[PDB]
RNA sequence: UAACUGAAGAGUUUGAUCAUGGCUCAGAUUGAACGCUGGCGGCAGGCUUAACACAUGCAAGUCGAGCGGGGGAAGCGGACCUAGCGGCGGACGGGUGAGUAAUGCUUAGGAAUCUGCCUAUUAGUGGGGGACAACAUCUCGAAAGGGAUGCUAAUACCGCAUACGUCCUACGGGAGAAAGCAGGGCCUUGCGCUAAUAGAUGAGCCUAAGUCGGAUUAGCUAGUUGGUGGGGUAAAGGCCUACCAAGGCGACGAUCUGUAGCGGGUCUGAGAGGAUGAUCCGCCACACUGGGACUGAGACACGGCCCAGACUCCUACGGGAGGCAGCAGUGGGGAAUAUUGGACAAUGGGGGGAACCCUGAUCCAGCCAUGCCGCGUGUGUGAAGAAGGCCUUAUGGUUGUAAAGCACUUUAAGCGAGGAGGAGGCUACUUUAGUUAAUACCUAGAGAUAGUGGACGUUACUCGCAGAAUAAGCACCGGCUAACUCUGUGCCAGCAGCCGCGGUAAUACAGAGGGUGCGAGCGUUAAUCGGAUUUACUGGGCGUAAAGCGUGCGUAGGCGGCUUAUUAAGUCGGAUGUGAAAUCCCCGAGCUUAACUUGGGAAUUGCAUUCGAUACUGGUGAGCUAG
């Protein structure tokens, strides 16, 4: 009972903190051929483990700062 | 406070109520948390004059809910 | 509000019989201008009568017959057009199940603008109430019967004659004895006549 | 103003407010005994300056002046400043 | 059993034709307005413009069974009233849409929170102090309102004691409450008060994805993005702060600018869409303009406080008052929108032990054809085809069974009589549980006798009475488009949605006779969708009608050969929760019918969670050679 996404690191510059790139496949409403829509979120670190170009889960928390309310939960395919 | 208590909404002279669970700070005929019943006092021919939905009742009766002094008395014309 | 006028005109303009003016030496050979247009160019020459005026003449020429203004005609066929039978004979069900028309029907009063004037003045006991609406639709096994408070006036007793000689339909079990009908269930479209045509109608109210 | 209750709710918030800030003021004084002895360095000293505001900051939130949940926050904070003096 | 049923075209470019392409028309709808006309009832609806300024009344009180003082009637005691202290209410209910383009709203989910009254369960309520109003004397002021000084109760305030459980803890210990009142016989119930838990309810906070234009707006940010220590909150958090680091958002439109409350829904359409967000329900925001905080369980408070602005008002010039976007109402603006009404009888809300008090919520009534629905303004006969009018071949034709005359009827309006329902209850008088010394008191339940309680209200409805008596208009008649003639006028006067009529036979102007359509209404203007496949997803085009960039090359992007293994994101299936009610639709029940109200369903095919299927598309690995 705990949402996860999944995601490709795009930035790792901040201390105790990456910011993920999800990405999503939706049909149009009036033209139904397809997209690809993306959505950067802030997640937080804890030992700095992910690195820019990585694949991570993430899950929902409490909030952790102004803009921050996702925690990492595992580093996938490490690449 | 929850209560319980008629919602009166019919036409002009001729009144229909629902029987409502609701806070007691809302509008009369506003917002409410469930319907259990209704009540006609007009009530003609084959057209029923009362039912109460009674477990519902008892339910809440004992979560708190105030019955009104109307609809206190319908739940004990009803199951009579 | 209703048509009070000239009754045998509107009969020209249609060219058939309408029933109104009921009597016993009508033959529709009460007016001598009949089957000639009203007016001054009544039937002057031909007519072009180009496919609206076809459909709006029957439409006009069943709603003589039957004394229904245009607002309520256009309720009915709504109503018939939502019926899940077909648009068509839901009409003329309906037309048929009024008061008035079954009330003349079962012989008392002539005309139907007579029948009209018989329940509008609370005389008749529909299920052993006098209503004085003259359209309420009357349901399978309603006892229409007069009011014993008016049996006497002798309106009744020449309509109960030209009553007679004419009809007495399959689906009103009248007696004129106690003055009391029995509605049956409502006729279908083989008791009333085939000249009236409601297929032009239904796409009249389309256009 | 325009009633009589209306005006006799104004005139008792003045009283009220009146006594409440005493009060307040009551409680931020002793916090602030406690912390210029926590500055102080002396361990003995502050647990004496602590020994003497808890009673205060307590009776004070058991008559409303203050919420329980922000007495026991400043409990914890103050003792989690005195024990890590020795 | 039903809850589905669905789609029409016409006129106009030419001497004629086919195409293209615009313009116009026939439909549905409205919170409408105007013009001509106007009898009734039932249901609704009624400032869309100036979030413009507001005279007058009313819209929030209640408790003497918390507490002193008082007062007047009545027979020194009973009853009764209330300015002040104190409790609770005043944060609901009612209005409005200015701001707000996302700190809002909708859909689906979460933590880190508080919550008066209400229900349940546990441990209590011990003993003391010092004040202040009222009051009694001074006292400034025209008034409003203060000012001095003494005197006082309390469920007002503050110590002390004791705490099942509650708070902090370094697990050793430490900390912290409260109040009485009433009815019957110190003992009994009630009503309260304290501490705690968890339920109800109600509120605060977080996340993701949706929510109107503009690039003739491309860079924006410096508590800005992150971290550590401290502060702060009911509670997570740059919410605040000091340091450290430097980041964060943006062509998937940031920043800037314009407009806008949002949804359930409403109108239209065969659908797909398109317009819209009055009346009813939910959420948000605001209260003369801007900035604050107080009290409280809750407010940054419509009829509360402070201080800034404007603006109005009184004045004795000393000094003060105020906020209709609450209901009525006034002025103003406008094309345009109602009474300075009744009752708390019913449903709710506040206070009270109750009696009962308050309630412009509400229930009702007045005004208005504003809409929807229903009824009436008579019914038969009646050929001397009367007269009159209009046309005319002068004889006829039409108005026309139409009218008279004769025979009837009396719905609704009117005048008299009867008369439900909306009121369940309460008070007395008996009797049985109930806890308790107790058959007192006090909570419950059974019974017939009475008493009392409706604003609407001359109610609905029923039954009588008199007499056709009291009751028909508006648009049109060249084509489109149902329906034609005469006279007047002579490109004039005029008409007109489009084509177009009118210059001496005008079916097109004006009147008249006849006709057509609707009918207590009928026409015009305005606006939305349709017709319009005329922005085309469903569902169009680009040689010559409007339309292929002058030509390459290339970035983002879109799309991409064949075989195989795997994955399971798109795709497909099932299950579970959700999708408020009302509304739409379908059965069927009350209104004499109908509008209308209402029972049950169906629908809300969207969203999320989970379990599966792998053909196709994507990802990954391994191969091939037709590009
Ligand atoms: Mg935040
Ligand atoms: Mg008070
Ligand atoms: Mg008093
Ligand atoms: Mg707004
Ligand atoms: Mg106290
Ligand atoms: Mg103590
Ligand atoms: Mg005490
Ligand atoms: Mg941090
Ligand atoms: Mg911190
Ligand atoms: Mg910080
Ligand atoms: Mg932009
Ligand atoms: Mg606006
Ligand atoms: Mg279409
Ligand atoms: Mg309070
Ligand atoms: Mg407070
Ligand atoms: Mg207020
Ligand atoms: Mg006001
Ligand atoms: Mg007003
Ligand atoms: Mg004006
Ligand atoms: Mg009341
Ligand atoms: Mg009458
Ligand atoms: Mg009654
Ligand atoms: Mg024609
Ligand atoms: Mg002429
Ligand atoms: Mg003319
Ligand atoms: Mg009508
Ligand atoms: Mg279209
Ligand atoms: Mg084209
Ligand atoms: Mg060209
Ligand atoms: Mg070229
Ligand atoms: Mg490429
Ligand atoms: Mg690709
Ligand atoms: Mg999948
Ligand atoms: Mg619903
Ligand atoms: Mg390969």
């Amino acid at each position: 009972t705990v949402r996860t996404l999944t995601g490709k690191v795009v930035s790792d510059k901040m201390d105790k903190s990456i910011v993920v790139l999800i990405e999503r496949r939706v049909q149009h409403p009036l033209y139904g051929k397809s997209i690809r829509r993306s959505t950067k979120l802030h997640a937080h670190d804890e030992n700095n483990v992910a690195k820019i170009g990585d694949v991570v889960t993430i899950k929902e928390s409490r909030p952790i700062s102004k803009t921050k309310a996702w925690t990492l939960v595992e580093v996938v395919e490490a690449a | 406070m929850v209560v319980i208590r008629l919602a009166r909404g019919g036409a002009k002279k001729r009144p229909f109520y629902q029987i409502v669970v609701t806070d007691s700070r809302n509008a009369r005929d506003g917002r409410f948390i469930e319907r259990i019943g209704f009540f006609n006092p007009t009530a003609q021919g084959q057209a029923e004059k009362l039912r109460l939905d009674a477990d519902r009742f008892a339910h809440w009766v004992s979560q708190g809910a105030q019955p009104s002094e109307r609809v206190a008395s319908l739940a004990a014309q009803a199951k009579k | 509000a209703r048509y009070i006028g000239p009754k045998c005109k509107l009969s020209r303009r249609e060219g058939t019989d309408l029933q109104l003016k009921s009597g016993v030496k009508p033959f529709d050979v009460k007016t001598k201008k009949a089957n000639k247009a009203p007016g001054q160019h009544g039937q002057a020459r031909g007519g072009k009568q180009s496919e609206y005026s076809l459909q709006l003449r029957e439409k006009q020429k069943v709603r003589r017959i039957y004394g229904v203004l245009e607002r309520q005609f256009s309720n009915y066929y709504k109503e018939a057009a939502r019926v899940k039978g077909a648009t068509g004979e839901n009409l003329l069900k309906l037309l048929e199940s009024r008061l008035d028309n079954v009330v003349y029907r079962m012989g008392f009063g002539s005309t139907r603008a007579e029948a009209r004037q018989l329940v509008s003045h609370r005389s008749i006991t529909l299920n052993g109430r006098r209503v004085n609406i003259a359209s309420i639709q009357v349901k399978a096994g309603d006892v229409i019967a007069v009011h014993e408070g008016a049996k006497q006036q002798l309106r009744i007793k020449n309509a109960i004659e030209l009553a007679a000689q004419r009809g007495i339909p399959a689906w009103i079990e009248v007696d004129h004895s106690k003055l009391e009908g029995t509605f049956k269930a409502a006729p279908d479209r083989s008791d009333l006549p085939a000249e009236i045509n409601e297929s032009l109608i239904v796409e009249l109210y389309s256009k | 103003a325009n009633s009589a209750q209306a005006k006799k709710r104004a005139r008792q918030n003045v009283k009220a407010r009146k006594h409440n800030a005493s009060l307040r003021s009551m409680v931020r004084t002793y916090i602030k005994r406690t912390l210029s002895a926590i500055a102080g360095g002396d361990y003995a000293v502050a647990t004496e300056a602590y020994k003497k505001a808890v009673p205060v900051i307590d009776r004070m939130a058991d008559k409303g002046i203050i919420h329980k949940n922000k007495a026991a926050r400043h409990k914890s904070r103050l003792n989690a400043q005195v024990k890590a003096l020795a």
